[PDB]
């Protein structure tokens, strides 16, 4: 199957991605940039035995991040792409990982401690109550009851017996079926008292019971 | 009023270690961890074990020896929010009054509260209904 | 009321001829539907079967939570999926400069071999476990879901945790070997500090 | 009542087919020493090496001598043990521990009858046996565990 | 106290007598060894009653 | 139960602090159940999650994205016994998580954390049921409470202000059982100041005061430092048999079985931890006047 | 140049457009993995004894090359969201979502064990006795 099939062009290429930790508060920055453009800008600074990396910004969409760079003499870490066409690609590999440090500290707390209250609040117990009795607001007849009762006022209670002859075709029918059958799927199927029906699965035929009163009538087949 | 500057004079006695010894008894008390822990119970314990997994389904075993059409009935109850109210006492009358510690040791009564619970009931039917829903305060 | 302290790994000294040493750890997430499971890894002491190599004080074992039947640790691993002893051996050490407890170890590992698939491995701890039947494959996934469910659980419940659980148990059987080699004191019995 | 393991410093396990040439040169003044001891089964004796070092205060102590320990060795493992020592007064006190077959019989009749275990795997229970086995002076349940009194 | 201190006082030593009152630690290492005759006394009726 | 004798029953060291020195039952349950000291606390415990948000941001490495074989140096992080991750510099690490508990914006009796600088291990624990106790928070070498505050407890009796104001300051804090094996720990702030040819000079904490270690029973009696110790449990266990007024409304109540004095009298000689146990407000015998003879 | 006082800055773009998932697929080092030598692959979701909740099976080069299983990551993140760079010809930086971590490890070729003829067996019968003739005499 071609769909499992992973493309190499990009690991053949050698290309070359970066693995960077953000925040969620900052993708959720970016996010309202909602893919117009850009989020900002990205800014390295070199100096004697020093890089300093960073990021900045845009100032529209904020109407400097340093960037911590880690091992990865350790690991390899590449990038595989899953589309929505059902295709594999790798489309290329990972050869740096990094993480984002907050420049502001002690007050952007608070707006985590505001990101603490929007994750975690949902009331817990929290107002009690000073109300009490409401319950059982009288349905003097039952409310499921009744529409029971209503499915039952749609003429039912009475059966064929009485109509033996007919009813024997509908024995005759179900037997072409199946050699045997349980006395409940005879019930169902031709809506008749139990009793009635057992003298005639006396008159033409036997029973074969199994297990735990598991009762199946035939026909004698032969 | 402090600034850690002009201050020059940290010294302090027997006597102030009374003072903050004094602040606490005031504060907390002498059998806090019994009470924080009762109403930890039901402030937090109550609520998170009625929310932690118990939704239940069942699904009706019908269209038996004949069935096609489109409904075996399948229900769903969820429980939410637990409410409750302050230590009640109900009266062979009925009517509900509020119970006092002194009174319930009298009469020989269990001093206790009612719980409530928020219940629901969702009927994603195999295909007509799926939107009948129906709030409860039990 | 006063009791042991949960998810804390301890190391005891026993008077039992059969163990030498014992990791004990109690799961219990003081914190949900409260069941049980209580993991033991145990260094054992005392015997030998004869002319096999005999030394009996490098066998270490594990019991599962009432499992019928003791397993040794490198099968546990093996179950886990790590198949690669070079993996396994990073797991109980990810420093191995040492090569005292790195051979220390070395027979337990030798002990394994028979078995390298996690299939066989299940379906062995399985028959370990497991009253005697037929099919193996149902074995395979019991014995999967008390492996996933039921061996640490306050480290997790699910399949995407599977490998996180393994580290804590290398942590564990390296928690008993520094106690074997004399490198870290015995736990205390009754220091309040593992009492809640 | 001691055990030949509390005796013991330290033990190793070499490689070593060619004593003629034995990577522990300083043994090698020893293996010169032993040319003679039988001379023609060394053709035939596993080329797996064992050797102990044993400390200079605790040996002296129980006031032991090589050739009682070899002849405890050789008494309990048998005459397939084939052992060689050092001086009791060389700088380091050494012991070398090899071992023999049957020589004639072992030709590969069926398969032979080890189910073919390697004589190093071997040499390791020759080794943990040797120390949990060997009861040199006392021989069961007391061992040195004394102390001596003074009475007065 | 300091870790590994072998003085007289860190580990046990009572310099006091009852007249002039235990010192803090003192207390504590006194009260350990109190307890030491109350559960020896709990044993050895119960042993010996056998 | 009856017959057993080992080492559950002796009086462990870390209960200092903790579980009252003397007072347990003078019967078959001697030892094993224990009476709570005066100041001793209990955590009811709170979910980890906040404190492992907290973690991710300070740089914690996760388990599945690290290079195991190649950063043994780095020190292991454990929350409520799980391990959550790996930290290359617990030092600085543990005192931002200290000024962080301090600063109140983590629950203090609530989160005790503990590192093993031996193992090179920090662990974390915030489950319920931990008995830990408040102390004197003194740094460098000078006590951290002073003047101020103390004028701040006096003006209390009108001006809003609390125990909670007081550790807001971040002058006391709570210690658990777990953190107090690894603190240098200082009995007074005389020892500490007086300090100058002493052996120590590194206290990290102080004790408000050592009167605080004896239970509520062991509260009543005076210079239990003067007497033979069990003398001391015995009392603790005759205090909870005298009877004097019980409570105030006895009179409302039909008490099973109760025994009031006529004439009780507070005692002329008292310790200070009686205030707070209100035993001026209803004593249990009066001041005999008595000859030894 | 770079011990002087060099500065660059470049732009960054999170694009919204974008339809496929972006997944790391990870390997150690010391398995020294070489892709210049993988000259066809196969990757595909691998439980056929028991779609998205799936492990990966990497085969590369087929019955002549290596294979790999794929593991899910342990979590997803509670703070931070771990982003792709890369960088574009026209001199930006370009940064994507990381929609899963997969590990990667290795399996072998064709040994066969094979426990099941009577290994657990001889393993009862074992005293460390064979070890080479088992394996060949299946």
């Amino acid at each position: 199957a071609e769909r499992g099939e992973l493309d190499l062009t990009g690991a053949k290429q050698n290309t070359g991605v970066w693995l960077v930790k953000v925040p969620k508060y900052l993708s959720q920055q970016w996010a309202k940039a909602s893919g117009r453009g850009e989020v900002g800008k990205l800014r390295i600074a070199k100096t004697q035995g020093r890089t300093e990396v960073s990021f900045t910004l845009n100032e529209d969409l904020a109407n400097e991040h340093p960037f911590v760079l880690q091992s990865v003499g350790g690991q390899t870490l590449t990038v595989f792409t899953e589309s929505s066409s059902d295709k594999l690609s790798l489309e290329g590999i990972v050869v740096q990982r990094a993480e984002c440090r907050p420049a502001a500290s002690e007050n952007y707390m608070r707006l985590k401690r505001l990101q603490i209250e929007e994750s975690s609040k949902p009331v817990r117990l929290s107002q009690q109550l000073d109300k009490v009795v409401t319950t059982n607001y009288k349905p003097v007849a039952n409310h499921q009851y009744n529409i029971e009762y209503e499915r039952k006022k749609k003429e039912d209670g009475k059966r064929a017996r009485a109509d033996k002859q007919h009813v024997l075709d509908m024995l005759f029918s179900a037997f072409e079926k199946h050699q045997y059958y349980n006395l409940k799927d005879l019930v169902d199927i031709t809506k008749q008292p139990v009793v009635y029906l057992k003298e005639i699965l006396k008159e033409i035929g036997v029973q074969n019971v199994k297990g735990i009163h598991k009762n199946t009538w035939e026909l004698k087949p032969e | 009023y402090d600034e850690d500057d002009d201050e020059i004079t940290p010294d302090l006695w027997q006597e102030a270690c009374w003072i903050v010894i004094s602040s606490y008894f005031d504060e907390k008390g002498l059998v806090r961890q019994q009470l924080d822990s009762f109403d930890e119970f039901i402030q937090m314990s109550v609520q998170r074990i009625v929310e932690d997994a118990p939704p239940i389904d069942l699904q009706a075993e019908a269209q038996h020896a004949s069935g096609e059409v489109e409904e075996p009935p399948r229900y769903l109850l969820k429980f939410e929010q637990i409410y409750l109210s302050k230590p009640t006492h109900w009266e062979r009358d009925g009517a509900p009054s509020p119970m006092m510690p002194n009174e319930a040791r009298l009469r020989n009564l269990t001093y206790s509260a009612p719980l409530y619970v928020d219940i629901t009931k969702t009927v994603i039917k195999e295909g007509e209904e799926q939107l009948q829903t129906q709030h409860q305060k039990t | 009321q006063e009791k042991m302290a949960t998810n804390t790994v301890y190391v005891f000294a026993k008077k039992d001829s059969k163990y030498a040493y014992t990791g004990e750890c109690r799961s219990c997430l003081e914190n949900s539907s409260r069941p049980t499971s209580t993991i033991w890894v145990s260094m054992l002491a005392r015997g030998g079967q004869g002319a096999k190599k005999s030394a009996i004080g490098q066998r270490i074992v594990a019991t599962l939570p009432y499992i019928k039947q003791e397993v040794p640790i490198i099968i546990v691993f093996r179950a886990l999926g790590f198949v690669s002893d070079r993996d396994i051996l990073e797991h109980i050490i990810y420093d191995f400069e040492d090569p005292e407890m790195m051979e220390m170890v070395k027979p337990s590992l030798d002990e394994a071999f028979v078995i390298q698939e996690q299939n066989v491995a299940l379906n062995f701890i399985g028959s370990r476990g497991a009253k005697p039947g037929v099919t193996k494959e149902k074995r395979i996934k019991y014995a999967k879901e008390v492996l996933q469910k039921e061996m640490l659980p306050h480290v997790g419940v699910s399949d995407f945790c599977e490998t996180k659980k393994a580290y804590f148990l290398g942590y564990m059987v390296h928690r008993l070997l520094l106690a074997a080699l004399g490198r870290r004191e015995l736990d205390d019995r009754d220091h309040y500090g593992n009492k809640r | 009542h001691t055990t030949l393991r509390k005796v013991t410093a330290n033990t190793a396990i070499y490689y070593d087919p060619n004593p003629q040439s034995t990577v522990v040169a300083e043994d090698q003044e020893w293996v010169n020493v032993y040319y003679e001891m039988p001379d023609f089964d060394v053709a035939r004796i596993s080329p797996w090496l064992l050797r102990v070092e044993l400390d200079r205060k605790h040996m002296t102590d129980r006031k032991l001598t090589m050739e009682q320990i070899a002849e405890k060795i050789n008494a309990g493992f048998g005459d397939d043990l084939n052992c060689i020592f050092n001086d009791d007064n060389a700088e380091k006190l050494v012991l070398r521990i090899r071992i023999m077959n049957s020589d004639e019989n072992k030709m590969q009749e069926e398969e032979e009858v080890v189910d073919k275990m390697d004589d190093d795997v071997f040499l390791r229970c020759i080794e943990s046996n040797m120390l949990t086995d060997m009861t040199l002076q006392g021989i069961e349940q007391i061992s040195k565990v004394y102390m001596h009194l003074p009475q007065t | 106290f300091i870790k590994d201190d072998y003085g007289p006082e860190s580990r046990g030593f009572v310099e006091n007598s009852y007249l002039a009152g235990l010192t803090p630690t003192e207390f504590f290492f006194h009260a350990m060894g109190g307890r030491e005759g109350l559960i020896d006394t709990a044993v050895k009726t119960a042993e010996t009653g056998y | 139960r009856d017959g057993k004798l080992a080492k559950p029953r002796q009086l462990h060291n870390t209960l200092w602090g903790m579980v009252c020195p003397a007072e347990t039952p003078e019967g078959h349950a001697v030892g094993l159940v224990k009476n709570l000291a005066l100041m001793a606390y209990i955590s009811v415990g709170s979910q980890p999650s906040p404190i492992l948000e907290f973690l991710e941001e300070w740089s914690m490495e996760n388990l599945e994205e690290i290079s195991p074989a190649a950063i043994a140096d780095a020190t292991k992080i454990f929350v409520n016994g799980c391990w959550v991750g790996i930290h290359k510099d617990p030092e600085q690490l543990m005192n931002t998580l200290r000024k962080l508990r301090r600063q109140m914006d983590i629950i203090v009796s609530e989160v005790s954390m503990i590192r093993d600088i031996r193992e090179r291990e920090i662990r974390i624990y915030t489950d319920a049921g931990r008995i830990c106790r408040p102390l004197l928070i003194v740094e460098k070498q000078k006590l951290l409470l002073k003047k101020r505050h103390i004028d701040q407890l006096k003006e209390r009796e009108y001006n809003n202000y609390s125990w909670q104001d007081l550790v807001a300051s971040g002058v006391v804090e709570y210690i658990d059982t777990l953190e107090e094996e690894t603190v240098m720990l200082a009995m007074t702030p005389d020892d500490l100041q007086e300090k100058e040819v002493a052996y120590c000079s590194t206290y990290t904490h102080c004790e408000i005061h050592p009167s605080m270690i004896l239970g509520v029973c062991a509260s009543i009696i005076p210079f239990p430092d003067h007497n033979q110790s069990p003398r001391n449990t015995y009392q603790s266990a005759m205090g909870k048999q005298a009877m004097g007024v019980y409570i105030t409304n006895f009179h409302v109540r039909m008490d099973t079985l109760a025994h009031v004095l006529y004439y009780p009298q507070k005692p002329l000689v008292t310790t200070r931890s009686m205030e707070y146990l209100r035993f001026r407000e209803l004593p249990a015998g009066i001041n005999s006047i008595v000859a030894i003879a | 140049g770079p011990s002087s006082q060099n500065v660059t800055e470049y732009v960054v773009r999170v694009p919204k457009n974008t339809t496929k998932k972006y997944n790391i697929m990870a390997f150690n080092a010391a398995d020294k993995v070489n892709f210049a030598t993988w000259n066809q692959a196969r990757l595909e979701r691998d439980l056929s004894n028991k779609p998205e909740d799936q492990p990966w099976l990497l085969r590369v080069n087929g019955k002549s090359g290596r294979k790999f299983k794929g593991i899910k990551k342990g979590g997803v993140t509670e703070n931070t969201s771990y982003y792709i760079f890369t960088q574009c010809p026209d001199g930006a930086f370009e940064a994507f979502p990381v929609h899963n971590w997969y590990n990667f490890t290795p399996l072998a070729r064709h040994r066969t064990l094979t426990a099941e003829e009577a290994e657990e067996e001889w393993e009862r019968r074992n005293k460390v006795l064979n070890h080479f003739s088992i394996m060949q005499q299946r």
